RNA sequence: GAUAAGGGAAGUCGGCAAAAUAGAUCCGUAACUUCGGGAUAAGGAUUGGCUCUAAGGAUCGG
RNA sequence: UAUCUGGUUGAUCCUGCCAGUAGUCAUAUGCUUGUCUCAAAGAUUAAGCCAUGCAUGUCUAAGUAUAAGCAAUUUAUACAGUGAAACUGCGAAUGGCUCAUUAAAUCAGUUAUCGUUUAUUUGAUAGUAUACUUGGAUAACCGUGGUAAUUCUAGAGCUAAUACAUGCUUAAAAUCCCGACUGUUUGGAAGGGAUGUAUUUAUUAGAGAUGAUUCAUAAUAACUUUUCGAAUCGCAUGGCCUUGUGCUGGCGAUGGUUCAUUCAAAUUUCUGCCCUAUCAACUUUCGAUGGUAGGAUAGUGGCCUACCAUGGUUUCAACGGGUAACGGGGAAUAAGGGUUCGAUUCCGGAGAGGGAGCCUGAGAAACGGCUACCACAUCCAAGGAAGGCAGCAGGCGCGCAAAUUACCCAAUCCCGACACGGGGAGGUAGUGACAAUAAAUAACGAUACAGGUUGUAAUUGGAAUGAGUACAAUGUAAAUACCUUAACGAGGAACAAUUGGAGGGCAAGUCUGGUGCCAGCAGCCGCGGUAAUUCCAGCUCCAAAAGCGUAUAUUAAAGUUGUUGCAGUUAAAAAGCUCGUAGUUGAACCUUGGGCUUGGCUGCAGCCGAGCCUUUUUUACUUUGAAAAAAUUAGAGUGUUCAAAGCAGGCCUUUGCUCGAAUAUAUUAGCAUGGAAUAAUAGAAUAGGACGUUAU
RNA sequence: CGGCACCUUACGAGAAAUCAAAGUCUUUGGGUUCUGGGGGGAGUAUGGUCGCAAGGCUGAAACUUAAAGGAAUUGACGGAAG
RNA sequence: CCCGUCGCUACUACCGAUUGAAUGGCUUAGUGAGGCCUCCGGAUUGGCGAGAAGCUGGUCAAACUUGGUCAUUUAGAGGAAGUAAAAGUCGUAACAAGGUUUCCGUAGGUGAACCUGCGGAAGGAUCAU
């Protein structure tokens, strides 16, 4: 109606932000950016609701206006900047590096990483095509455009971005046996290897994935993210739980043993 | 606006208002437990009716059903924890056999009277309401407080209460100060 | 104003539809350019997204292509001789797309004679280059005959009310024979 | 035999006399009905001149 | 709790309704009201009308400062700090409100854009064949004003830009076209043009991407009232000497073309809406269905135009009419199946008195924008001018029916040039028995009696406490309240519980007085004519209780709407009788049995799965899966002191460690998938039939 | 074999009278058409349609009402029989 | 026990001359504001260009008048009903073989119930000679 919306009602916010109902009428509307609104995590949510460094939105803005927060090695001062999957957030004042990777419960884990691993990131190739003057380029899942990619790189592949020069270190071809994290649907956050890709021309290709505990699930290729060349060899540190889904009874047993 | 806040009723009235058998059973049960009104009996019947409904729903499922095992064990565990269900009756078939007196046994007022801290059940209610009784190190003035098994041994007079080592109350201080 | 919405129409079953909402700006139309022939007059139109369209109200020349020869030249437009949509556009000389027009033949005749040497003082190398291009210099009779009148048949390919250009290609082959039959009748 | 400001039957037994309408094309047409009508009901639009365009045929030739 | 009870009769069994009964996130109203938490609230009738005030503004070192503003002399005589007014930029298209319109419309789920536009964010992307830096306007400002009146503005004099309008600076080649001359068997060439990117055609790659393209991209020939390839701003001030205002260069602001991305938008596939036939034919003049060409649009499309066909929908309910109809998530009630509701905390749509047309802009057919008409309506000096509360508060009116013209940006978020400003968005308090949670109005002894070692009935004591009041601290932007807490604060503990009833249904009097078929009661049956169990009262008792009653609607009861699941001989109801189209429904029959090996799970058997050997076309249905917003529902965990809730929280007390924020359900349609019973469908009958994998 | 019926019984049904269908219906599902939803107002008014007409077919509502009705029992009565 | 005219009171709906009346939507025709596009125009204002008022023709089209239609309310002399109230007048149609068995369809007649003809039914007063 006459133009873009600028507000986000609290109840209409993505559920994986884990916002409380009664704290207010509105929720942080993520800005336009590398990641989609529904699949992002604004820095205000990360710094106040997750890390609890800031006590309120005034404080998260005070933190970010002092140039502390970096996303993918670049300073961001937008409190609603849409950080997303595989993004690296650096707070060198506290000497902390985080990567936004889904945990098996469907949420963005607070996943601390070493400084050496915080120097790169992975990106799922969305499309490969030719730019002006016949220069090929790759579009990753976070909207990055890398020119002159390896001519072997195709869609659904994973590239390793140097994240300081923006170049491609090396890549992983999408194929059977590759380590995968699921980035959408009800299997979001699970980690396994590709068992069989079932093609459907004009429809949605389906990928069969086997967990490390030999559990098999099916998910859309659009929800499939290659993160490693084989089982047990991920190119990034996995969050606690290793993307292994436990039943609610198993979780209850594990909590009973963990707590006594 | 802000998201709505949930609320719900905790009782339900009988369909037939005047029935001597139910009226006599209710009055006998209220007299036994020193209850204020019939609504405190309706509340027990309501929550037992929905405990039974949940157990019946799980009992229609096959044994070894993941949902029956998970929610049945949780419901049994909760009832054993609050002392309503005995430790040798953890079968989800004795849950259906539960009765409102099992729940009224576990009220704070009943436990205060049965621990000897009060002369009668009506003394128990006024002791609770007048902030004399503490569970653990926390004062509880709600008579319907359902006492847990781990809380059973920690029911005693408040440390700052006249009956529990505190200073003398208003009346005594006014009498001995004149 | 002019609206392109489908709400005002009656359904495929014939039912009249009730009025759903007021006319929206994202479904507007505008008025035809009705491009004529005369000294160039072009008005810009501010379109959706801040983009620009050009109403050619009057044009004299255009870019016309000789497809077989692979050559394009800017030449005057003489008049409109045939229009498959409405004969009143022929009568009033209104330039739209797919209008059959007569274009000045001189730039193409000049290119042809300079390129091949025939009609419709040189060095030895130039004469040899022309001799090499010979044999391919024989064009269709129906096209050759027009050069006597100095005017070639062409069809407008651009949309003058959209781009301000009145461009086209020279009629050839059975398409030229087709419109020749249409013209003679 | 014509015309007439403003009003428009107040004239008169009574709209007597006069006025108004009027051809053609297209649109639209009520009650009632013996289903045949009523009906040109009622009520509307157009119409010149000029320059064009289109459609509608005959006899011969396989 | 899968429940019934009273009323037809002299009595009986039925049919059957009336009446009773319970709930309502269901409204109003009557009576009553002590505490804590939570909280709806001018929807219904009038999308009726509105006084007044507020609800949208906005500046960083980084666009423009000669304020004749303030401030200090300082690294500064171009400016330098702060900073009104103005120009410029951006926002004002979000939010908030309401539900009038709207019945294949909206909407829901599911699709598409190889059918488009897209400010902004985020990535990439431009060496292209006067320069030590171009012009002339204008505002603010000064001072002359005109009008009764407005956020009206007019002459005149200044002056700026990231405003406006123009304009150079550059690699190395190489390629193509014309081509004087020349070689002279077809080569060499001087000299001219053209190369980036945008636009528009025509002709060529495209034998890297897609399921698929005339896709991406490139090339050739041109075209263009020629797009833009920085005449901008802040901080640092470095390096090389050929010490000349020499040559070079660091972090940033802002901007810019195209592509991508993101926020969106616009169209769009399939299936699905309540009552009505006392609506059976509708659409097609003057677009109805389709074809061709064009115009227009951001783009597809009868969206519009011209020409041409005569199509398109319909008893499988079209079209018309009604709706006290915005749709959905949901709500009430619920054994199951259902019935009813959804103006209203979220999503989509629509509107801003009724229509219509536009400007600006990326985005509006915007109304706290404009223009005009209609209806209302304000000031007027009578010439004119200004309006739009279905935003917040408030008023009138309407009515059965709904609150303060309060405080604040502290939180949630949004907007802006932005760490700073603004926000009736939002939050806070006020009113508030809409609903919901918890929960006081007393407890315990001794005598005296009655009584069978203890339950009371009275007159005698000493304890206890919060309702209330208050220092104070906390809470809070500041308060209020809550939570804590000195001192005060209970015997008739007058610190006094009410609303309905006492014939039956239906729990509780055959007490006393009054009246006397009156007055009245009574949902229904009935009561009242002088001992009224029913009226009016006193006493007593009963039910629920800070709540209780009444009216209306709705749900259960209702197997009195019946698919589950009614009835039709006589209680209502088999068409007078046959035919008959749609619809519904339709006999049986086609791989069964046997054998061997093996995996798993239940306690030798049993139950599922397999794998071989035995001659070995279309659906419907059902399984599983993918994708399916939150809130609500169910449900796991968790001592909000309990609870309704909430999504918290827990650890020996932590310059930190640490479980969490589950899980189900949705269900028609679509998508993918396993199975082949059941029910359809097709095949080889004038053979135009099937196989020849390597038949000729 | 087909009909028109009848007699007995009640497995069964039914409120009963009664019923070989009015059975195989809470142990509720062979196929299908029509009709009813307390008594009146009322098969009335209105609209339509058919008919020459008489009328047929389709067909309400306001309002009103606690019964109307079915089968059977005992009695009372009968210008009914014995 | 009971039916129907007739009489009194009250209520509800109906018909009805009045080409009755009022309110709202849609629409033919006529008239037609305003914006937008277009066509010229050319106050004045820069060095040929910019350009205001206005003009031509279109386009979208509010709004008014008439007519038509749809929909919702409403007056009416008089006419003709229904129900409630009381059991007022006249009779006695039904319930018994109700004293002429009753009822159905149809058609006449009549203060009223009703009577009569024709053909049916038993729900008969006969399951039978
Ligand atoms: C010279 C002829 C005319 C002269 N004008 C002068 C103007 C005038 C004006 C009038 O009024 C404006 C008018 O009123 C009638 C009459 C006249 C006379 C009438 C006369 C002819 C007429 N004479 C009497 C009858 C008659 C019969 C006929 O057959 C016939 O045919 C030839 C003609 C006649
Ligand atoms: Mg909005
Ligand atoms: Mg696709
Ligand atoms: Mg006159
Ligand atoms: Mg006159
Ligand atoms: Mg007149
Ligand atoms: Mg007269
Ligand atoms: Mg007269
Ligand atoms: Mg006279
Ligand atoms: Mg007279
Ligand atoms: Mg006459
Ligand atoms: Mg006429
Ligand atoms: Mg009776
Ligand atoms: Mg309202
Ligand atoms: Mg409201
Ligand atoms: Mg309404
Ligand atoms: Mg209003
Ligand atoms: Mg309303
Ligand atoms: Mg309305
Ligand atoms: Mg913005
Ligand atoms: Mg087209
Ligand atoms: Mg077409
Ligand atoms: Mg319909
Ligand atoms: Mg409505
Ligand atoms: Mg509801
Ligand atoms: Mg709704
Ligand atoms: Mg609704
Ligand atoms: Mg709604
Ligand atoms: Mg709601
Ligand atoms: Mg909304
Ligand atoms: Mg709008
Ligand atoms: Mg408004
Ligand atoms: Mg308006
Ligand atoms: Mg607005
Ligand atoms: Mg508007
Ligand atoms: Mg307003
Ligand atoms: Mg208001
Ligand atoms: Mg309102
Ligand atoms: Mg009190
Ligand atoms: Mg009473
Ligand atoms: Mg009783
Ligand atoms: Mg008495
Ligand atoms: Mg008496
Ligand atoms: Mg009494
Ligand atoms: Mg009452
Ligand atoms: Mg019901
Ligand atoms: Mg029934
Ligand atoms: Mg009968
Ligand atoms: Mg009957
Ligand atoms: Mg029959
Ligand atoms: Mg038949
Ligand atoms: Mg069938
Ligand atoms: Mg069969
Ligand atoms: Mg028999
Ligand atoms: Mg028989
Ligand atoms: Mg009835
Ligand atoms: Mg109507
Ligand atoms: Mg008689
Ligand atoms: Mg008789
Ligand atoms: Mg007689
Ligand atoms: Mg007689
Ligand atoms: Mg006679
Ligand atoms: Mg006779």
């Amino acid at each position: 109606a006459r133009g873009p919306k600028k507000h986000l009602k609290r109840l209409a916010a993505p559920s994986h932000w884990m916002l409380d109902k009664l704290s207010g009428t509105y929720a942080p509307r993520p800005s336009a950016g590398p990641h989609k609104l529904r699949e992002s995590l604004p820095l205000v949510v990360f710094l106040r609701n997750r890390l609890k460094y800031a006590l309120n939105g005034r404080e998260v803005k005070a933190i970010m206006m002092q140039q502390h927060v970096q996303v993918d090695g670049k300073v961001r001062t937008d409190t609603t900047y849409p950080a997303g999957f595989m993004d690296v957030i650096t707070l060198e004042a506290t000497n902390e590096h985080f990567r936004l990777v889904y945990d098996v419960k469907g949420k963005f884990a607070v996943h601390r990483i070493s400084a050496e691993e915080a120097a790169y990131k992975l990106g799922k190739v969305k499309k490969v095509q030719l730019g002006k003057k016949g220069v090929p380029y790759v579009v990753t899942h976070d909207g990055r455009t890398i020119r002159y990619p390896d001519p072997l790189i195709r869609a659904n592949d994973t590239v390793k971005i140097d994240l300081a020069t923006g170049k491609i270190d090396d890549f992983i071809k999408f194929d059977t046996g590759r380590l995968v994290m699921v980035t959408g649907g009800r299997n979001l956050g699970r980690v396994g290897v590709i068992v069989h890709r079932e093609k459907h021309e004009g429809g949605f290709d389906l990928v069969h994935i086997k967990d490390a505990l030999e559990n098999t699930f099916v998910t859309r290729l659009s929800n499939v993210f290659v993160i490693g060349t084989e089982a047990g060899k991920p190119w990034v540190s996995l969050p606690k739980g290793k993307g292994i889904k436990l039943s609610i009874s198993e979780e209850r047993d594990r909590r009973r043993a963990q707590q006594g | 606006p802000r998201a709505p806040r949930t609320y719900s009723k905790t009782y339900s009235v009988p369909k037939r208002p005047y029935e001597s058998a139910r009226l006599d059973a209710e009055l006998k049960l209220a007299g036994e437990y020193g209850l204020k009104n019939k609504r405190e009996i309706y509340r027990i019947g309501f929550q037992l009716s929905k405990i039974r409904r949940a157990a019946r729903d799980l009992l229609t499922r096959d044994e070894k059903d993941p949902k029956r095992l998970f929610e049945g064990n949780a419901l049994i565990r909760r009832l054993v924890r609050i002392g309503v269900l005995s430790e040798d009756k953890m079968k989800l078939d004795y849950v259906l056999a539960l009765k409102p007196e099992d729940f009224l046994e576990r009220r704070l007022q009943t436990q205060v009277f049965k621990l000897g801290l009060a002369r009668s059940i009506h003394h128990a209610r006024v002791l609770i309401t007048q902030r004399h009784i503490a569970v653990g190190k926390q004062i509880v003035n709600i008579p319907s407080f359902t006492v847990r098994l781990d809380s059973q041994k920690h029911i005693d007079f408040a440390h700052n209460s006249p009956y529990g080592g505190g200073r003398a109350g208003r009346v005594k201080r006014k009498n001995q100060g004149k | 104003g002019i609206s392109r919405d489908s709400r005002h129409k009656r359904s495929a079953t014939g039912a009249k539809r009730a009025q759903f909402r007021k006319k929206r700006k994202f479904e507007l139309g505008r008025q035809p350019a009705n491009t004529k022939i005369g000294p160039k007059r072009i008005h810009s139109v501010r379109t959706r997204g801040g983009n620009q369209k050009f109403r050619a109200l009057r044009v004299e020349t255009g870019n016309f292509s000789w497809g077989s020869e692979g050559v394009s030249r800017k030449t005057r437009i003489a008049g409109v001789v045939y229009h498959p949509s409405n004969n009143e556009l022929v009568r009033t000389n209104t330039l739209t797309k797919s209008a059959v027009v007569q274009i000045d033949a001189t730039p193409f005749r000049q290119w042809y004679e300079n390129h091949y040497g025939a009609t419709l003082k040189r060095s030895r190398k130039v004469e040899r280059k022309l001799a090499a291009r010979s044999g391919a210099a024989a064009i269709e009779s129906a096209v050759d005959s027009q050069f006597g009148s100095g005017r070639l048949y062409a069809v407008i390919s651009s949309r003058p009310g959209q781009s301000g250009r009145c461009d086209g290609y020279i009629l050839e082959g059975e398409e030229l024979a087709f419109y020749l039959r249409r013209l003679t009748a």
